[PDB]
């Protein structure tokens, strides 16, 4: 018998990159249930300003039963929903690749255009033709999002949604 | 502060009398254990000299005692 | 103006007060919740404070209470609490028209006598329960200075109301213990007057009892066989006179 | 018996960003119900002129029942339906990124144009080509809204909608 | 028995912006019904000529009844249906942003066209390229109307439509 919408603690012990969702287990560390383990998963948001773990597969020892109370997560001693991780993983790399391909395209075309009014010609040559395919390939691969990653040494706080017996 | 002040100091607590004993062999004026001789006359709580607090969380603000007496001053007012 | 009301109505026909009334209408329509909350919290705080003061004043002079309310003096010889009697003089009832029923004096048993272990004290009759409320929460706040001032004065009125409630409760307890004590002393005086029956008891003695497992070396069982009650015939009534 | 449409209060202890909905609980601190918890969720408005928490699931201690009196939120000490939060999160970032991409493209093309009337040529080169790709990517990313976020220590007021028993 | 179409007074203590409709309740303080209160909602007109509240869910306390007398609202002491609020909320912001984006576009094109008849050219550059993207974005965002918002301390009048008992 658990009241609807109260907050309990759990501790997350193993980490995972947010590219393959999967069953992630925590150990419930406070409350009436002790020694109990729980598996769930995450979902990837479009904007990564928060990250939560859906938690439904609850195993309690003593007797071989598996209740399925489903609940969400909040950051303990913070009481907010964000994930304490890095979000700027893959911005600057693709930015630099695109801008370098651009600079090549511009070098070849503009310093060929300035020919009217040897080595400089070959510089025009090289940047002129290696800008283009690399630029369209950079816009091809530019779409990969910046991954988040939950950590193996920070717990989480689980707030209830329904009742169990 | 120092219970055995201006004395030998805290030696040990006698639990049969619930009192500390100073290093000079005198009974102190501080207690150590709960089960000693207190002299207190003011008491808190309500439903007193009655059945105590009825354990059911009632919806109404009136709280009754287990022996049936009604304590409206312990309760809230309308 | 309702006093010289024709002149006041001729004055309210003027357009100045007609538009003056709107800007005070919002103030006179938006103030009640602050007033009611101030009244309620003043009632709670004043009731608690006066209750604590009353308990301190009561426990300050407890010795004369034990001096006056000696139930242990009134416990009977078989450790019996005497019952409670109520009396009345100049009884008159009117059921309806053409029907008056009169009587001079009357008596009634209220609490039947029963066994006791310990004589009672005054504390279960007269101690006021005290618990400090440490939950001050404000729903709507008095946001202007006039609102805070009237919030203060309604808190003061609630303080007075809680004082009144505590005083009435204390006098209620006084009335109850007076009724009980008067009933017992009235019973004693009537038995001295030989109007009521004495309580009658018996004790049965049984020898060395118990089975082979456990034993009791005696068994005296005491039971009251006759409750006190009045006699309906007046021939056995003895008067009294002093000097 | 609760009359249809009076005003109650609660104190909210948990914060959440306006990105992923979930169960959010408030603590009813006064009234006839003590120990009461109230779970609900939130919705994302198009304009930031108000923001509310939609409350549906009430849990009351003492008796094991779950009544369904559902209600909305007003701001504490304002009696208004707006939410005390910040909304200037992502004006300036997208504005400056788009405008810098534009100014880059314009710099390269017009200082190429004014050539008739080597380092300055390379300035033309870099600006003329890193303006355009960043401009189209910035107009690709310009549509992301500024999130709002509630706080983890603010109370709220709740106005009733239906009766219960 | 209530006369079909009489006037009652209702107490407004909570405010709402005209963005999301909701159950808004006022308290009748006059007439035969004491302690009675009435919830309803508002509507968004196309033009800001007036703003009114419709009221449907009427509750008389004490006994468990909930009548549904429908009524409209009038401004007290005006005997009119307008709302006392603001209406110039979002004219000037969108006007200024649009006209500034325009002025940038115009500066670039005309001060580039006046070139035949470095830093000044870069001024032409900046206005020339940052005008157009902001111009199309402002023409995108111009469509948001000016919001109005009722107050939390001005009550209103109610004129009846049907009979109840």
């Amino acid at each position: 018998i658990i009241k609807t919408g109260d907050i309990m603690f759990a501790v997350l012990d193993t980490s995972v990159n947010s590219d393959e969702p999967g069953p992630i287990l925590a150990t419930i560390v406070t409350g009436k249930l002790k020694g109990s383990k729980l598996i769930g998963s995450f979902n990837l948001p479009s904007n990564a300003d928060k990250m939560v773990i859906t938690f439904n597969t609850m195993s309690i020892p003593g007797a071989e039963k598996t209740i399925s109370i489903s609940a969400y997560a909040i950051d303990p001693n913070t009481a907010r929903t964000a994930l304490a991780s890095r979000t700027n993983h893959h911005y600057l790399m693709r930015y630099g690749s695109l801008f370098a391909s651009s600079f090549l395209q511009g070098f070849g075309n503009a310093f060929q255009s300035a020919n009217t009014t040897s080595t400089l010609e070959n510089a025009v040559i090289g940047l002129a033709t290696v800008g283009k395919a690399w630029s369209q390939q950079a816009q091809q691969l530019f779409n990969t999002p910046t991954t988040v990653e939950v950590y193996s040494g920070t717990g989480l706080g689980i707030l209830f949604t329904q009742d169990v017996t | 502060d120092g219970c055995c002040s201006k004395m030998g100091g805290i030696n040990y607590c006698d639990s049969s009398a619930g009192r500390l004993v100073c290093n000079n062999g005198f009974y102190s004026t501080c207690y150590c254990t709960r089960h000693a001789v207190m002299d207190l006359q003011f008491l808190m709580g309500c439903c007193l000299w009655h059945g105590g607090v009825y354990p059911q969380l009632n919806s109404s603000g009136l709280v009754v005692c287990n022996d049936g007496y009604v304590s409206e001053e312990c309760s809230l007012q309308k | 103006g309702d006093t010289g009301s024709l002149a006041g109505l001729q004055a309210m026909a003027d357009s100045k007060y007609t538009r003056a009334q709107k800007k005070q209408k919002m103030g006179k329509i938006r103030e009640m919740a602050l007033k009611e909350t101030a009244l309620s919290v003043g009632a709670q705080a004043g009731l608690a404070w006066r209750a604590k003061i009353i308990d301190e004043q009561l426990n300050k002079q407890a010795r004369n209470l034990d001096a006056i309310y000696d139930f242990n003096s009134l416990v009977l010889e078989h450790n019996i609490l005497p019952p409670v009697l109520l009396e009345g003089r100049n009884t008159l009832n009117l059921a309806d028209a053409q029907s008056i029923r009169i009587s001079d004096r009357t008596y009634k048993v209220a609490k039947q006598a029963h066994f006791i272990t310990t004589p009672p004290t005054w504390r279960q009759y007269l101690w006021m329960d005290y618990v400090k409320p440490e939950a001050p929460n404000v729903t709507l706040l008095p946001k202007t200075k006039a609102e805070k001032e009237i919030w203060c004065i309604y808190t003061e009125r609630g303080w007075k109301n809680g004082i009144d409630q505590a005083n009435t409760i204390l006098e209620e307890n006084i009335a109850r213990i007076k009724e009980d004590f008067g009933g017992m002393i009235l019973y004693r005086k009537l038995l001295a007057m030989n109007m009521v029956s004495p309580p009658y008891v018996s004790h049965t003695d049984l020898g060395v009892t118990g089975d082979g497992s456990e034993i009791h070396i005696d068994d005296r069982v005491l039971r009251i066989t006759a409750l006190p009650e009045l006699n309906v015939n007046s021939a056995e009534w003895r008067a009294a006179v002093a000097k």
